[PDB]
RNA sequence: CCGCACAAGCGGUGGAGCAUGUGGUUUAAUUCGAUGCAACGCGAAGAACCUUACCUGGUCUUGACAUCCACGGAAGUUUUCAGAGAUGAGAAUGUGCCUUCGGGAACCGUGAGACAGGUGCUGCAUGGCUGUCGUCAGCUCGUGUUGUGAAAUGUUGGGUUAAGUCCCGCAACGAGCGCAACCCUUAUCCUUUGUUGCCAGCGGUCCGGCCGGGAACUCAAAGGAGACUGCCAGUGAUAAACUGGAGGAAGGUGGGGAUGACGUCAAGUCAUCAUGGCCCUUACGACCAGGGCUACACACGUGCUACAAUGGCGCAUACAAAGAGAAGCGACCUCGCGAGAGCAAGCGGACCUCAUAAAGUGCGUCGUAGUCCGGAUUGGAGUCUGCAACUCGACUCCAUGAAGUCGGAAUCGCUAGUAAUCGUGGAUCAGAAUGCCACGGUGAAUACGUUCCCGG
């Protein structure tokens, strides 16, 4: 992504100067209406070796997991993970995805028992409100799990919108040595994402700039 | 009352001694634990010792008694009020 | 031609048959007033029939077994509102709205132990 | 509070009787009473056969037991003798010409009446009751079952007060009755006096009925 | 003339078993059987006080259904009547032949 | 009127009234009434003297008033006097028809005394 | 109950079994109105000095299993206790809980 | 009704004149489910009520309940520390069943030589503003001032 | 924040008579257990004998009940005397079966010891079973995270629900036992089968589905369909849910069952049974007759019938359901005023019998009274069961006709086919229901609300 690519979708805009975290002042180019304004010449490049590091990944065959909870974007990440055969988080983050994850074996498989039963059989043999109450059990695993009942195990990579939002995935990710790509509003903390991508989180034009180019090369990065 | 077409009953150990003491004479109080007997005519002038369920008391049967039965006259309760 | 109807109340059954040309009622080989004796129970018979105002337009050949005097007027009358619902359609939006469709389901309610009824419960001595 | 007894309350649904003859109210009492003596008996001569369950069956004339064993070698000894000898006393039990039957049972550590008499039979040898328990629950568990429960009560380990209790593990629902759950008592006369031991086995839901 | 066999038993399963099986085996010899016919049923209750002492409002109740098929032969042969006497069905049901 | 009974019964329906005599039930009552060939419903008013003398005629057929209650106490003094078991409870005026004295005893015994 | 019960009952059972056609037509003839009135007094006076428990009212029945007095049931000859339990493991045919 | 307050079935109309305050008076008479028993009662005494006071039977019905029917009652509650005999005002449902319960307790109230003259005697009076009715109407509307 | 907890209502209890249980006292003994809710029509689903365990007296000692050992007998059956019976003493008859002929079985009696026997004690030695909080909505675990750790979180919060029900939030995610559902029953429809059940259209009738017949309908009982907030509108974070509406036989877990988590009360039961310890072991065991459990100055609990004209009585007449039956249920007919009796059909029962429902309704009468209310009590005379109704049965008839005129303080039950009333059946049972368990008929009133009362 070219930095006039960037900025045409905003990029550069941020929080209000009321609202910033201290470590972000590196990445902070200026202020303007009382609005922080991010530095593309940090992070352009900054991305770009991400996106390296993510091409490697994925062309290892690395399992990569878009991470995103808010209300507007939950529908671009889940689709920006589709469009590279990936898993994805796009509702509330469940503390324990990562450090739980032998809990969340259990309800994969809850999932899949759910989905092979009805076409199986037995929804018959079970009465009418008995078999709706299933199929409701079914949809609220769909809800929970859908983008990760093909991860199998851990994953390789994680890519996280607005990582102050989703701060227990990092925190989780952190003690599980699992790197952390994340688009860092100035509002957050940068500590926890080894590569960090400062940048607005909430646009859904940028928001879908990151999307798309990271998936971009993560086809890039499994084709070979 | 037990009915009519069967007639009045008395144990057979009663009759027999009975009949033994109006054919030999007076005789000392003839004891019984039959309660159940009826008194007969023939069972007339005789004192018969009608167990109580701990002691026979003497009854000395009269005419106008025939009819009723031996344990109309033993009271088996012992009270004396309060 | 004919047109019948069950009808069932709290423990009774009636089998209701429509006949076009009249208006008289027979229930069990007798006329109505000379089988029920209270004067409720001829309203609540009459009532459907008399609600879609054709009384001396269908004269009525009805059978009724089971229940007492109220459940059999109820069952008779819940017969002959099916059987005008076979006879026309446009009868029974009316039927419905009056509450004759209803078919209520309460019965008597068993008896349950340690009660001395279906729910009257022994009379407790706190002192 | 008390439960239910967890086969009585399924019969019909998913578990059948263990007898299943017809009578009428002439000849039920005794029919059923001539029942119980074969049963007595049959446990009493099989006690070292690990017999888990007797069932009765009387056809037009005659009388015919099935035993559900593990040990069909016993019961069955040589060319059947100790089952001729028993055909014999049954039938002369029972007034009728008897038919005895044997139908094995392949995994000891999933039935009820097994696991609760290996349970007692260790409680004579004075093992720690707790071991026994918690290795009957392991084999049953590793056998293959959904879930089990132990539950053994009256003065443990020759104490002077009675500490009932239980160890459990898997998944149980004893209120569900679908559930197949295979549940037999059994006694253990020690010196102390009487050691009660109840077992629960929950072996999966059953979907269709009876049948 | 006529066959008239009542089957009673205490499911229904078994029983609707028999009967088919009767019907089956009249159908073989070329009868003509009317279709079992399901009698009333005898539900048998039974109160009982589940407590050893002292409690009588804690009780148990049960109850023994018997079920009862009516099946019966119009037009019977020698194949017939044989048929279903060489015929032993389950142990639970009950039957009962009747000219 | 003054029936054998000395007493005089009111003016009601000859049967209700004929009930009035000691020793008359219902029963009897109508028994006299139908041997008098007299009416049931009619009442002792407008009844001639003709048809009263009949009444007491077959009123006197019967053992009424003071000779039955003589015949009662007779029988209950005699049953006293043989010392009977219903006799010693006719004395001691408790129920002798082998009714509960436990408790409620008490048309009996009388109302209660602490 | 103690032995000592069951043994009475057991005896009053087997005695009332074998004088049962004499206690039947002792009645007989003592019920029979068109008896000489004689034969009807010496036939109560015989009855009277049959063995008591002869009698079939004697007896009382006690259950099959334990011999409890109350509490019995004709229909299975036992009491209300063993009945319960013989019910709860599937002992007696076609029984099961009841609810409507 | 802690949860939720729940209404009451709505009677059926009398049969005789597909009213349904009738209906509920006839209910509110009828004694041990004896519902024929108490109808016929009922009619009796409006029937004669039709004569003895004017005609308009099914109108003097409501002649005697307007001139029973209260307003006012008192409801002791104790919002304060202690039950205060708080006055309050009914809804029409309430007015009319203490209309009906007071017409039904006066008319047990008279003897009459038979429940048919009771009941009528007892409406008539209340219609025309007489007897115990109205004096218990007279009582509730006096004590609701009195705290 | 919940619950008939109160409130709003309706009917009661507390007063009267009687039924029954307990306490008390008495007694020869009034068997033993149950004791706040959660003992007190409870164990007992049925004490004249029996039961029965208690008492008085009469009796037995390897025993009434079981195994073993020798010895002798077939086993039985019938009959007499003494006795209250247990028991003794006999007299007659039979002396059988299988046999490898030796005996053996079958039982019977006598003898001797192991032993039998105990409803004797301890439910504070126990099992088993049950009550209770409470069908109240809780109780936890794994893994994760936080803390050095004991631990905490989850399970708190905001909503909502009958519910730890569900949603949203939240370092928690999950699960398990509970909750809900699966089960039974009830409400609608469909399919299949149609006698002993059914009778619409048919013909025939003695007018009776009774008879040809019919399989339609009611029913019977096996399969299925149906209800899910699915549809609509409105509230609500849009969510959960809530309020209404449509359709529908049924609407928001449709009604009612069964189902009782972890645990609490050293709760109840050693007298169902089983059982550790102990105690008796010519006695704390066993048999028999009679008595008691039914006593009565009293006290309490639970019921029944009442006090009346919304009723009593007489005559006439209509509509049920669910059950039981073979030492059983027992029709028709005759006899009796009646309880019942004689004769005897049918029925192991959709067939026959119990068995004609009652309240109701029509007509007549009674006129507010201790009554034509009420039926207690008592006298007389009967019937039936049963060896036997004295103690101490039920019922019938004639006579008698108490108290009682709606019950102080206080207190109980109930939210709909409920309460209240009205009959019917069953278990136990020879006989002995006002109790218990079921069944239908008629059929309400009220709920502003959560301040208080009780409990949670
Ligand atoms: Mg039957
Ligand atoms: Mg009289
Ligand atoms: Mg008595
Ligand atoms: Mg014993
Ligand atoms: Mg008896
Ligand atoms: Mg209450
Ligand atoms: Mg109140
Ligand atoms: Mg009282
Ligand atoms: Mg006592
Ligand atoms: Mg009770
Ligand atoms: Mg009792
Ligand atoms: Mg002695
Ligand atoms: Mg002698
Ligand atoms: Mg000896
Ligand atoms: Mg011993
Ligand atoms: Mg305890
Ligand atoms: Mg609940
Ligand atoms: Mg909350
Ligand atoms: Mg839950
Ligand atoms: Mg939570
Ligand atoms: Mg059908
Ligand atoms: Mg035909
Ligand atoms: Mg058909
Ligand atoms: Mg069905
Ligand atoms: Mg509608
Ligand atoms: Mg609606
Ligand atoms: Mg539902
Ligand atoms: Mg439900
Ligand atoms: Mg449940
Ligand atoms: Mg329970
Ligand atoms: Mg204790
Ligand atoms: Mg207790
Ligand atoms: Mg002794
Ligand atoms: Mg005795
Ligand atoms: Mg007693
Ligand atoms: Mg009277
Ligand atoms: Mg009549
Ligand atoms: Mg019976
Ligand atoms: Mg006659
Ligand atoms: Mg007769
Ligand atoms: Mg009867
Ligand atoms: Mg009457
Ligand atoms: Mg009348
Ligand atoms: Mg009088
Ligand atoms: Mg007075
Ligand atoms: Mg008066
Ligand atoms: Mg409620
Ligand atoms: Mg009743
Ligand atoms: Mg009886
Ligand atoms: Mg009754
Ligand atoms: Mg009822
Ligand atoms: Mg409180
Ligand atoms: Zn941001």
């Amino acid at each position: 992504v070219s930095m006039r690519d960037m900025l045409k979708a905003g990029v550069h805009f941020g929080h209000q100067t009321r609202y910033w975290n201290p470590k972000m002042k590196p990445f902070i180019f200026g202020a303007r209406n009382k609005v922080h304004i991010i530095n593309l010449e940090k992070t352009v490049p900054m991305f770009n070796e991400a996106l390296a590091e993510l091409n490697k990944i994925a062309s290892r065959k690395g399992k990569i997991l878009f991470v995103g909870t808010k209300r507007a974007a939950s529908e671009a990440v889940k689709d920006a993970a589709l469009s590279c055969d990936q898993f994805f988080v796009n509702h509330r983050w469940l503390g324990g995805m990562l450090t739980n994850w032998k809990t969340v074996r259990q309800s994969i498989k809850r999932l899949k028992d759910l989905e092979t039963q009805s076409q199986d059989g037995t929804f018959d043999k079970l009465t009418k409100k008995e078999a709706l109450m299933r199929t409701r059990e079914l949809e609220k695993l769909e809800n929970s799990l859908g983008g990760i009942k093909d991860m199998g195990g851990l994953p390789d990579a994680l890519f996280v919108i607005d990582a102050d939002h989703e701060h227990i995935a990092i925190k989780e990710a952190n003690n599980l040595g699992i790197p952390v790509f994340a688009i860092v509003d100035t509002n957050s903390d940068p500590d926890g994402v080894d590569f960090v991508i400062p940048g607005n989180d909430d646009a859904i034009r940028a928001v879908t700039l990151y999307l798309g180019a990271v998936a971009a090369t993560v086809r890039e990065g499994r084709s070979q | 009352p037990r009915s009519l077409k069967k007639g009045p009953f008395i144990d057979l150990h009663l009759l027999k001694k009975v009949e033994k003491a109006v054919e030999s004479g007076d005789k000392k109080p003839l004891r019984t634990w039959s309660r159940r007997s009826t008194i007969f005519p023939n069972m007339i002038g005789l004192t018969i010792a009608v167990h109580n369920g701990r002691q026979h008391v003497p009854v000395f049967v009269t005419d106008e008694m025939v009819g009723h039965k031996l344990g109309e006259f033993a009271p088996t309760r012992t009270y004396r009020g309060h | 031609n004919q047109y019948y109807g069950t009808g069932r109340r709290k423990s009774s059954a009636a089998r209701v048959f429509i006949k076009p040309g009249n208006g008289k009622i027979v229930i069990n080989q007798r006329s109505l007033e000379q089988y029920f004796g209270r004067e409720t129970a001829r309203m609540v018979v009459r009532q459907p029939l008399e609600l879609v105002d054709m009384v001396e337009k269908l004269d009525l050949y009805i059978t009724v077994k089971g229940g007492g005097i109220s459940g059999q007027a109820g069952a008779i009358r819940h017969g002959i509102t099916r059987a005008l619902m076979e006879y026309d359609e446009s009868l029974r939006s009316e039927l419905r709205k009056a509450g004759f469709v209803t078919r209520d389901a309460r019965q008597v309610e068993r008896k349950k132990v340690g009660l001395r009824k279906a729910r009257r419960r022994p009379q407790f001595s706190k002192r | 509070g008390q439960k239910v007894h967890p086969n009585g309350i399924r019969l019909g649904i998913v578990k059948p009787w263990n007898s299943t003859w017809f009578a009428n109210t002439k000849e039920f009492a005794d029919n059923l009473d001539s029942d119980f003596k074969v049963r007595q008996y049959l446990t009493k001569e099989l006690a070292k056969a690990s017999v888990s369950r007797i069932v009765i069956e009387r056809p037009a004339k005659s009388i015919r037991v099935t035993i559900h064993t593990a040990r069909p070698g016993i019961v069955i000894g040589k060319k059947g003798e100790d089952v001729e000898k028993l055909r014999k006393v049954v039938a002369d039990i029972a007034g009728v010409p008897a038919q005895i039957n044997i139908a094995e049972v392949r995994k000891p550590e999933l039935d009820a009446k097994l696991v609760a008499d290996s349970i007692t039979s260790q409680l004579e040898r004075r093992v720690m009751f707790r071991r026994a328990m918690k290795r009957a629950v392991q084999n049953a568990m590793r056998l293959g079952a959904k879930g089990i429960k132990v539950e053994v009560s009256g003065r443990l380990g020759g104490a002077e007060i009675a500490r009932t209790e239980w160890y459990r593990e898997g998944r149980v629902p004893l209120h569900t009755l679908r559930a197949d759950i295979d549940y037999n008592t059994s006694e253990a006369h020690t010196t102390y006096g009487v050691i009660g031991v109840k077992v629960w086995i929950f072996k999966g839901e059953i979907l269709g009925g009876m049948a | 003339q006529r066959i008239r066999i009542r089957l009673k038993a205490f499911d229904h399963r078994l029983i609707d078993q028999a009967t088919a099986e009767i019907v089956e085996t009249a159908k073989r010899t070329g009868a003509q059987v009317r279709g079992p016919i399901p009698l009333p049923t005898r539900k048998e209750r039974f109160t009982v006080l589940i407590s050893p002492h002292v409690n009588k409002d804690a009780r148990d109740q049960y109850e023994i259904r018997t079920h009862l098929r009516l099946v019966d032969i119009v037009e019977p042969t020698e194949k017939t009547v044989d048929a279903l006497m060489r015929l032993d069905l389950a142990a639970g049901v009950d039957v009962q032949i009747s000219l | 009127a003054r029936i054998a009974g000395i007493n005089i019964p009111d003016h009601k329906h000859a049967v209700i009234a004929l009930t009035s005599i000691y020793g008359v039930g219902k029963t009897r009552s109508k028994a006299i009434l139908a041997a008098a060939g007299i009416a049931e419903d009619v009442k002792i008013s407008e009844l001639s003297e003709g048809q009263i003398d009949t009444l007491r005629d077959e009123v006197a057929k019967f053992v009424v008033e003071g000779d039955l209650r003589r015949e009662i106490s007779m029988s209950i003094k005699r049953l006293m006097d043989l010392g009977c078991y219903r006799g010693l409870r006719h004395r001691r005026g408790l129920p002798v028809r082998g009714q509960r004295t436990k408790t409620n005893a008490r048309t009996r015994k009388g109302p209660r005394k602490p | 109950a103690k032995q000592s019960m069951k043994a009475r009952e057991v005896k009053r059972v087997a005695l009332a079994d074998k004088y049962f056609a004499k206690r039947a037509e002792l009645k007989a003839i003592i019920s029979d109105v068109n008896a000489s009135d004689e034969d009807r007094w010496n036939a109560v006076l015989k009855l009277q000095t049959l063995p008591r428990d002869s009698s079939p009212s004697r007896q009382r029945n006690r259950c099959r299993q334990t011999g409890r007095p109350h509490g019995f049931l004709r229909k299975f000859g036992l009491s209300r206790i063993k009945v319960r339990e013989a019910a709860m493991r599937g002992e007696i045919p076609g029984l099961k809980k009841a609810s409507w | 009704p802690r949860r939720r307050v729940i209404g009451q079935r709505k009677i059926l109309p009398d049969p005789k004149f597909g009213s349904e305050l009738l209906a509920k008076f006839v209910n509110i008479l009828m004694v041990d489910g004896k519902k024929s028993t108490a109808e016929s009662i009922v009619y009796s005494a409006l029937e004669t009520l039709a004569q003895r006071s004017g005609k308009s039977e099914l109108e003097a019905f409501e002649v005697a309940l307007e001139n029973v029917r209260p307003t006012v009652e008192v409801k002791s509650r104790r919002v304060g520390g202690s039950t205060y005999q708080v006055p309050v005002e009914v809804r029409p449902v309430r007015r009319n069943a203490l209309a009906m319960r007071w017409i039904v307790e006066a008319a047990r109230k008279r003897g009459d030589k038979s429940m048919a003259l009771r009941l009528a005697n007892e409406l008539s009076d209340a219609a025309e503003n007489k007897g115990t009715a109205v004096k218990k109407r007279e009582d509730v509307h006096r004590m609701a001032e009195a705290n």
